């Protein structure tokens, strides 16, 4: 009797669910760098200029 | 600085080492009783030297910042380890952060030669003690 009978009359499937997730990620990064530059320079030059005048 | 290392060499390795580091006259023995004799840097006598016979030989290596090293290992302050071949200790580009240097001894052994900016012989390795003078106090006796 009652209304609930209709649920059985037409096959009714009630489905539920619940997913509860948790996630913690911890990352530690360290880095070191070492550089070294060594240069050398050398330049040499020569010039000549001759001026002759008449007046 | 002189580093002494004991090694075990077969006959071929022993002959190569002896002729490379000149030996005039001396007898090398092995585990199984076999021996070889060098006399005036010549192999005069050998006595039943089978394979897998190990001759124990001590070797002296002079270590100096100027002299190049065959194979050494360096550790910085942060923790990075590196290895170098055929490079003098002074030659390293970054000696500022180099904390330790060991010498890899071809046996995978490690011998410390450089510690905190100095050769290992120059370093003094201070111990620990609380600072205090003599007690010089008279105590009661329980007798």
């Amino acid at each position: 009797y009652g209304s609930d009978m209709y649920k059985y009359i037409e096959q009714v499937t009630d489905t539920q669910s619940q997913d509860l997730g948790k996630a913690i990620e911890n990352a530690i990064e360290q880095g070191q760098t070492k550089d070294r530059q060594q240069d050398k320079g050398h330049e040499e030059y020569k010039d000549y200029e001759d001026t002759i005048t008449k007046s | 600085l002189i580093i002494k290392h004991q090694m075990k060499l077969h006959l071929n390795e022993l002959v190569d080492w002896a002729w490379r580091n000149g030996v005039t006259s001396e007898k090398f023995h092995s585990n199984n009783g076999s021996y070889v004799i060098f006399d005036h840097s010549a192999v005069v006598e050998t006595y039943i030297i089978n394979k897998n016979d190990l001759f124990n030989v001590t070797e002296e290596i002079e270590i100096t910042l100027d002299k190049p090293i065959d194979y050494f290992l360096e550790k910085d302050m942060y923790g990075n380890y590196r290895e170098h071949f055929g490079i003098a200790i002074n030659d390293l580009l970054f000696l500022n952060t180099t904390v330790n240097i060991w010498l890899v001894n071809d046996d995978n052994s490690h011998i410390l030669i450089y510690k905190d900016g100095k050769l290992i012989d120059e370093y003094m390795y201070h111990q620990f003690e609380y600072e205090a003078n003599q007690n010089k106090h008279i105590y009661p006796n329980n007798k």
